[PDB]
């Protein structure tokens, strides 16, 4: 084989890249929602209620 | 009142359980207006006997004025403890989810506020709300236009969706994806913005959910709020977009998203950076369209940047640079991308994140990095100028004798295997420049390439077979190739599976004598 033809046959073979994908799954990492427009007068809510934090 | 109305109360029970439904609806209107007054209210609380007969008229009655003032009843005493106790013990939630099918917007109104109550203060009230199939009347109420009744509607279903699988799964089945992406593309309320971009935060952690959301053009729709002034919302509809991301890499008409992501690489706020760099990283993956776009609207200008700004951290560092070698392969602006890391003084810090105190999944992406940006000829001599080879060939050695040790597993996740493959890689595509091919050589790593030539992983026999091959250009070089008895496995590397070893052994036995 020449010069020419083997340096040919290396310059047509390509190198590739691998693209990875990165996992993320974050589910959990102030100011109450309002109260709905009724027919009712304004009551609040227990102490015990408002300063303890939801059930998990 | 504590007094009076503790004996009008057994009263009222009574009048409850009647069997002429005339005299029932009398009664709940009575028991409504008591429960208006504190004092009274306390009293119809404290009775079990009172609470099970207004739950029992609830979910058996067909009147719609007496439907209200009972879910009206129920409304008021789930403000208390005892109250939501009592709602509880007596059988109230299946009750009040029967009411989540009534076409009346006030007994809705009041249904959903009292089993938000229970969902938020009372225990064991969650299972009772998804075994009687609560969730599947919720989404189906997410077709309403009360803004503040969907706000509470959309909170029921992040409290019963969090860290429960098959909740997660019945949301889905019943439309909820779509009925939530129709949310943030349709009001302007911050409070239902905000709750509905945590429901969808949820279910972004699903492997089915997750590619519903992306289908139901949610992308595109969460990319709407990253300008919102609340920062609240913007960091939701990001962690969402980050969770989604990884599932995203098909999806067309991106360019708004892929364009507000690298104006968000610019913020003083950690969080912000983090994610956007996260988000462009997945949504390069693959794409060659989205690589396209990152790089026409300022995308390494401003990775680069970020990179800089970043330091050790190592949180933004890692899928800023995984982003950076993305957009610097198999695409139409490569070559563009390739020449603008040089152009925007990129090259020292992509150089300076090869040495410690960086981990290896960033050492592993950076060497990827420096592959792709020796694929343009003007990077050749700055990468040379930084000191980019004998980093790449301490990286090397180094973890060639841990697999040497490891003969007679990972490493922060990372294989050693991997470092070698990645830094030989890199060194084959700098040695196509003379002035790098008198520097690797320089280095006595020829006698490293030929012993690489003997290794079982086919991938690392075609990078040392290859690197070999570019320096063997040069006849001195060939000739030290030779000196150090590579003939025999070049020779065995002839007859291989894989076309690309087999070529590059070739030309260097060629190399060595003609």
């Amino acid at each position: 084989k020449q010069a020419a033809v083997n340096a040919a046959v290396q310059r047509v073979q390509v190198l590739p890249d691998a693209d990875t994908l990165l996992h993320f799954a974050t589910e959990s990492t102030s100011s109450s929602l309002s109260a709905l427009s009724l027919d009712e007068p304004f009551i609040q809510k227990d102490v015990e209620l408002r300063i303890m934090p939801p059930v998990q | 009142d504590a007094e009076l109305a503790t004996r009008a109360i057994p009263e009222l029970t009574k009048l409850l359980n009647d069997e002429d439904q005339v005299v029932v609806n009398k009664a709940a209107v009575m028991v409504h207006q008591l429960s208006k007054k504190e004092a009274s209210r306390h009293a119809i609380m404290r009775s079990p006997q009172m609470v099970s007969a207004i739950v029992r008229t609830m979910q058996n009655t067909n009147d719609v004025e007496t439907a209200r003032c009972t879910a009206g009843t129920l409304h008021n005493l789930s403000h208390h403890r005892e109250g939501l106790l009592a709602i509880f013990k007596s059988g109230g939630i299946p009750a009040l989810v029967k009411m989540l099918g009534s076409p009346v917007d006030s007994v809705l109104f009041y249904a959903i506020t009292t089993l938000h109550n229970l969902l938020l203060h009372q225990e064991g009230a969650k299972m009772a709300v998804r075994l009687a199939g609560g969730l599947q009347k919720m989404v189906a109420l997410l077709n309403k236009t009360n803004v503040k009744f969907l706000a509470i509607t959309t909170d029921c279903l992040q409290i019963l969706a969090y860290g429960n699988q098959e909740s997660k799964l019945i949301i889905l089945a019943s439309g909820g994806p779509q009925a939530l992406v129709n949310i943030m593309r349709t009001y302007t309320y911050e409070k239902l913005l905000w709750t509905t971009s945590r429901v969808l935060k949820v279910l972004s952690v699903c492997s089915s959910n997750k590619p519903a959301i992306v289908e139901a053009g949610g992308m595109q729709a969460l990319g709407l709020h990253l300008t919102d002034p609340s920062q609240r919302l913007v960091q939701n509809c990001l962690w969402t977009l980050r969770n989604l991301s990884d599932a995203a890499t098909k999806q067309e008409g991106m360019e708004g998203l892929l364009g507000t992501l690298v104006q968000l690489l610019g913020s003083d706020d950690i969080n912000v950076v983090t994610c956007a760099a996260g988000i462009l990283s997945n949504l390069t993956c693959n794409n060659y369209k989205n690589k396209m776009m990152v790089c026409q609207v300022g995308g390494i200008e401003a990775l680069v940047r970020t990179v800089l700004r970043a330091g050790d951290r190592e949180d933004i560092t890692e899928p800023a640079i995984c982003a950076l070698r993305h957009l610097t392969s198999r695409h139409q602006e490569a070559e563009m991308a390739q020449n603008a890391v040089r152009l925007h003084y990129g090259l020292p810090v992509v150089v300076k994140l090869l040495h410690p105190p960086s981990h290896w999944p960033l050492i592993k992406a950076t060497v990827g990095l420096i592959r792709n940006l020796a694929l343009c000829p003007a990077n050749h001599a700055p990468l040379r100028e930084q000191g980019a080879i004998p980093r790449l060939v301490q990286l090397l050695v180094r973890a060639h004798q841990d697999t040497q040790r490891r003969t007679s597993q990972f490493v922060e996740g990372v294989r050693m295997e991997e470092i070698v493959e990645g830094c030989t890689g890199a060194l084959h595509i700098l040695a196509r420049d003379v002035h790098n091919r008198i520097v690797i050589r320089g280095l006595n790593t020829i006698p490293l390439f030929v012993q690489l030539l003997y290794s079982p992983i086919e991938n690392i026999q075609r990078v040392a077979a290859g690197v070999l091959c570019e320096l063997a250009q040069d006849k001195e070089a060939a000739e030290a190739i030779e000196a150090e008895g590579a003939t025999a496995p070049l020779t065995e590397l002839l007859h291989s599976r894989n076309e690309g070893v087999a070529t590059y052994a070739a030309a260097v036995l060629f190399r060595m004598s003609e």
